[PDB]
RNA sequence: GAGGUAAAGCGAAUGAUUAGAAGUCUUGGGGUUGAAAUGACCUUAACUUAUUCUCAAACUUUAAAUAUGUAAGAAGUCCUUGUUGCUUAAUUGAACGUGGACAAUUGAAUGAAGAGCUUUUAGUGGGCCAUUUUUGGUAAGCAGAACUGGCGAUGCGGGAUGA
RNA sequence: GGGUAAACGGCGGGAGUAACUAUGACUCUCUUAAGGUAGCCAAAUGCCUCGUCAUCUAAUUAGUGACGCGCAUGAAUGGAU
RNA sequence: CCUAAGGGGGACUCAUGGAGAACAGAAAUCUCCAGUAGAACAAAAGGGUAAAAGUCCCCUUGAUUUUGAUUUUCAGUGUGAAUACAAACCAUGAAAGUGUGGCCUAUCGAUCCUUUAGUCCCUCGGAAUUUGAGGCUAGAGGUGCCAGAAAAGUUACCACAGGGAUAACUGGCUUGUGGCAGUCAAGCGUUCAUAGCGACAUUGCUUUUUGAUUCUUCGAUGUCGGCUCUUCCUAUCAUACCGAAGCAGAAUUCGGUAAGCGUUGGAUUGUUCACCCACUAAUAGGGAACGUGAGCUGGGUUUAGACCGUCGUGAGACAGGUUAGUUU
RNA sequence: GGUUGCGGCCAUAUCUAGCAGAAAGCACCGUUCCCCGUUCGAUCAACCGUAGUUAAGCUGCUAAGAGCAAUACCGAGUAGUGUAGUGGGAGACCAUACGCGAAACUAUUGUGCUGCAAUCU
């Protein structure tokens, strides 16, 4: 009863988006805004802190773009984080702050920039910037990339941007958007946000459903009941990566069991492979032969 | 017009000799309506400049009477007489421009004999304009 | 009522290609134009900032200004008996790299190249460009490829 | 059109050069005294016989004239003067569009 | 490099448009079914599907020819390293340089009664015609444009005679 | 605010309606300062127009007598004799 | 036109269709699916725009200050508009960033004068003080004929300088319109396309209509009609000789060669034109500078007098009527 | 080679209908103390990675598939066009000479490639 839509003149003048964007992954409006040089600094790279969430992992990678595609400098991942002294809670808002401060260790001390720019050193939960040293190179400077992720006070990739900022990154921020801002008295509290720095909202969790209700307790804070991990001394074990990372950030990757060519050849035989044309060919042969 | 300027054919009658390529080629195109050209053969050039042969000196047109005036004027392009200069023109030679350019542009005659009935279309038509191609001698010989 | 507005006439010029509206690819802004480069001006509709007047549009110049987000370029203009230099300031939206630049450097390397070992060989070597010269002699043989007689063909009507 | 009553631009004074707040109004026009040196001198020149000597405009064909606003700043009190466009309606401090009601 | 005119296209968007065919009418009526069932049947009209004929100065995916921009070196390329308050995380750059190498094929053709520069002042600011492109008009030795060439300002040979 | 037109001057439209038709005494209607009265007229003033009828002639865009919604007649810008 | 329809940020996706839900139906609200923009973006049209430039929400005043550069129109002058920066000061956002009015292309204005703001500075010249005045920098008050005089008619009593750069005749180009002639053949014609006609179409000619144009003439080519007189054309009204018929005779109609020869007298009108009466073989049509004014006439038009109607406050107008008006 | 993150070119990558997917990743998935946001913890926020699943997303393959792209003894040296003639024709227009040269149509082929980092039976 109705012109059908999807005739050949609507496919001929589709206009398909870009790859990246139908993919619903990358958005094309912030990445110019983000990635378009002053053209009078001809080419020195813009530097992104690209902090990405899934539903197991956080990457915190920092990035320079180039014309055959963007180039990676570091990358800090949440699954490092078992090295450091952090196996639980690696989505954590404080695995989130180890995150960035492991990815701001290691690209200062790639950079030669330790000895000075050490960062916040008594992670206290004030607002502060990494402040350049007189007579001397520039901090890095750095620049927030949350792609898709919305905004809202309280998010995880603020808990990053923190990280990064006490770890000796110039990332420029504002700390209306850290868990414990006050909107209506415009100031951050840093006793709240300092207990979300060392996971103090998953032990006060843990301990109001301890001696509530104990059966969730037990289905959820299950990896902690067989670490003999109480409520109490959750704080040591972020404290303690805390120093971990600043001892030595360096990358350490996983020993890999097989060569390159063994995971090749092992993928390569649970893939399907094209038709000839012959093959095909044949097949409309055989099937116009069985229609009589 | 401007075309026919820089073959330095400013006057009818008037005769230049020209070296293949695609550039000349494409200048000769432009002016295919207005010239008669074509593929002269050795007794052809010998003629014209024997008879009508004078040299650029000076931009002055001075007769080529003597081997001195060649040899003054193109001895640093290794043409000493008047049979180099036809060798260098006839099987274009690496000094091709500047002997060429050294040769004043031929002021021929009128064709003893007359042309065809009409001139001014091309000669696969029944004119005289474009290429002959071995006619030009038959042309030049009426010509000079 | 004539009009001769500032876009008049840009109905097809400032139009975008078929199929290739919207976005702009990042490749343009990151590509680095310094004083000196010779680039070509092509407006884009989408961008209406910094946009060349349509007199612009095709011509080729030579940077003289880089600034945040533009370029100032060089154009000669026929006004009257003589030219003109325009200094157009253009967002680097509307303006590409001239690619007749890379071929012709690329012979400058190219050329000395070539010269430095003629030197080395104790020889010597032409490097100007030369025209297409007329062909050469040839021989056509005809094994399998006896001459085919062609003639015209009678007309015939052939609706 | 409608402006605000008040308005925090910048100010020229010596001692603001900055943004400071400041109370829009209306410039209206004072009126024209007759000691200036062209009244003084137009007064003589009319006087006697000759009748007019100076032209008198008749061919109107504006019919809005362009709004000045007096920016009174609050902390120096320096004036500022902004022209606006040409507008047939001009109020200040009216009520502000309600987006989204019935009519 | 740029272009959207000629051409082309319309079983490609917009708009215009000829003809049937097969379907849905369940959200068209008529007639005939029914003691009352909107549930059929014959019909025209609508729409839908695949086709079909013909178009567009102010339609278009495509898209010439001619005309048009730039480059074809010594003020160039390359190697090394000096200045800055600009720029970079930086010893990064950017701009301008010092010093060193590359000579007559110093980097396409052809031509050049030479190139460049300045002052000052005349007349003119009614135009017209031809080819080609083209608008209004039935048309015009009509009105108005585009490119070139002419007449005006020019005789001479031809068109008998004729800007 | 009053007076003054032998001061300058001005002096309307639309519908239906009478035991055929035609017309409209009549009615309704908008509107003016007032709505052209008595008279006169295709007049030196009427376009249409060589108006229609009669008379004058063999034949008359002429003449005269009538008729009159009169482009655009009319009362001391005097009307009719 | 807009304190948002400006600026920043965020979230969302539009027109429409289909399938469904009490009242509810073609149109209310709700839900899902499809939906490349077929919506919207103040206002013309065009371009542009989809995790937006569109819809909604939060915060705002960058629609701010200083003076330069550049683009368009262009003389590379002004005005308008726009662009990119510099030095400030701010808004917004986590931030990169963005923002110097409106997504872009239109939306506007010198000198003189006045006025306001700024600087509180310079001057009033014999020396001061305070009022007043005059300066310096930026706005506003306006010129739409928009590079910007302050401006009602009429001349039929007219003047001058000019103009064929320009109208009112002829002529010339054209032939729409006018006129005349073909081709085809659906029909008409008792049957019968074509004796005689001939629709729908289509091809021409003519310059006796009126147009269109403005080439010649404004240091003048005497511009209506009539009378008078000559000549020419043929597209032939009559007269000669013929062919055809829906030609029995008579009369008539169609056609050919034919311009040799003729084509009138009157009433009304200035008329050309027209319309009657009458005679006649017939009362055909045209040209010749719309033949013909040092041939006439002067009724008309179109000087100056005068009257009327309508129009105008008026002077006056009328391509309306009327009467009188030097023809070398 | 598979996968993830960030990309470059922006359909050879899109669209429709099917089928398959070991490891890992991704994902769907669970909960509401806390930060936060809603008519609605659906979206968004936080927490667990613990209870489950490859059903879907995602990836690959199939289709005389639609579309798109490329190529051509395809159409066609056609249409058109620059230049020329005291060419033809009453004209409208056409042919020829020296040059340049399409689009549709037809047929065939193809159906993302790739950079940086990490990870994997
Ligand atoms: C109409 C009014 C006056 C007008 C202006 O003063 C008229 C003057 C101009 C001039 O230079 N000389 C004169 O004699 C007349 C102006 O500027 C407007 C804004 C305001
Ligand atoms: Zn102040």
């Amino acid at each position: 009863m109705q012109k059908e839509f999807r005739t050949s003149a609507y496919h001929s003048r589709f206009q398909t988006p870009f790859r990246r964007r139908q993919e619903g992954k990358t958005d094309y409006y912030q990445r110019k805004r983000l990635v378009t040089q002053h053209k009078a600094k001809y080419n020195s790279p813009k530097y992104r802190l690209v902090v990405r969430f899934t539903n197991k992992d956080i990457i915190a990678q920092i990035v320079s773009a180039h014309i055959t595609g963007d180039v990676v400098f570091t990358a800090a991942y949440a699954h490092e984080l078992p090295r450091y002294g952090i196996k639980y809670g690696l989505t954590n808002w404080s695995a989130a702050y180890a995150v960035g401060l492991l990815v701001a260790r290691r690209a200062l001390q790639k950079l030669g920039l330790d000895e000075t720019y050490t960062g916040v050193e008594e992670v206290e939960g004030e607002f502060e910037l990494t402040e350049a040293v007189e007579d001397g190179p520039r901090p890095f400077k750095v620049f927030l990339d949350i792609g898709l992720q919305r905004t809202t006070t309280g998010a995880r990739v603020f808990g990053v941007l923190k990280g990064a900022s006490d770890g000796g990154l110039y990332v420029p921020h504002s700390p209306n958007r850290f868990p414990g801002w006050d909107i209506e008295a415009e100031e951050l509290d840093a006793e709240l946000l300092r207990k979300y720095i060392f996971g103090g909202h998953v032990a006060e969790y843990m301990e109001e459903l301890l001696d509530d209700d104990e059966e969730k307790y037990k289905s959820i804070f299950k990896n902690y009941i067989e670490e003999e991990i109480e409520s109490e001394d959750v704080e040591e074990i972020y404290a303690n990566a805390h120093e971990a990372i600043r001892a030595d950030p360096s990358f350490k990757p996983t020993e890999k069991k097989f060569t390159k060519e063994q995971y090749k050849a092992e993928s390569k035989k649970y893939r399907q492979q094209k038709l000839t044309r012959a093959e095909r060919q044949a097949k409309v042969a055989k099937k116009i032969a069985e229609f009589k | 017009r401007k075309v026919l300027q820089l073959l330095r054919l400013t006057q009818i009658n008037a005769g230049v000799f020209v070296r293949l390529t695609k550039a000349t080629s494409e200048l000769i195109k432009l002016a295919e309506p207005y010239v008669a050209y074509g593929y002269p053969s050795l007794s052809t050039i010998r003629q014209l400049v024997y008879k009508r042969g004078f040299g650029k000196v000076n931009k002055q047109r001075i007769a080529l009477s003597d081997n001195a005036i060649i040899e003054a004027n193109l001895g640093k392009f290794n043409i000493l007489s008047i049979e180099d200069l036809i060798h260098e023109i006839y099987t274009v030679g690496p000094n091709f421009k500047q002997v060429s350019n050294f040769l004043w542009p031929f002021k021929l005659s009128n064709p003893n004999g007359g042309f065809r009935a009409r001139k001014f279309q091309h000669f696969i038509q029944g004119g005289d304009t474009g290429n002959r191609e071995q006619f030009i001698n038959a042309l030049v010989k009426q010509m000079n | 009522g004539k009009s001769r507005g500032y876009r008049s006439g840009t109905r097809y010029a400032f139009q975008r290609d078929f199929k290739k509206h919207g976005a702009i690819p990042l490749s343009t802004y990151l590509k680095v134009y310094k004083v000196g480069d010779i680039v070509d001006i092509k407006a884009n509709g989408s961008i209406q900032k910094g946009m060349p007047h349509k007199y612009y549009h095709g011509k080729t110049g030579i940077v003289y200004n880089v600034t945040k987000s533009s370029v100032g370029v060089i154009i000669n203009k026929v006004v009257g008996n003589r030219y003109i230099e325009k200094r157009v300031n253009l967002r680097v939206e509307h303006v590409k790299h001239s690619a007749c630049r890379q071929e012709f450097l690329n012979r400058v390397k190219s050329n000395a190249a070539k010269k430095r070992e003629a030197k080395a060989n104790g020889e010597t070597v032409y490097l100007k460009r030369q025209a297409a010269k007329p062909r050469g002699s040839r021989i056509i043989s005809t094994e399998g490829n006896i001459p085919q007689t062609l003639a015209p063909v009678a007309y015939e009507t052939f609706i | 059109v409608n402006v605000p009553k008040t308005r925090k631009t910048y100010c020229k004074g010596k001692e603001c050069r900055k943004h400071t707040q400041h109370k829009v109004t209306q410039y209206k026009a004072g009126k024209a005294s007759l000691f200036a040196q062209g009244k003084r001198r137009y007064d003589r020149k009319q006087s006697g016989y000759g009748g007019q000597t100076k032209q008198i405009f008749h061919k109107k064909a504006k019919t809005t004239k362009k709004v000045v606003l007096r920016l009174e700043c609050v902390v120096c009190k320096t004036k500022a003067q902004l022209p606006l466009k040409r507008c047939k309606h001009f109020e200040l401090g009216g009520d502000k569009k309600q987006k989204g009601q019935a009519l």
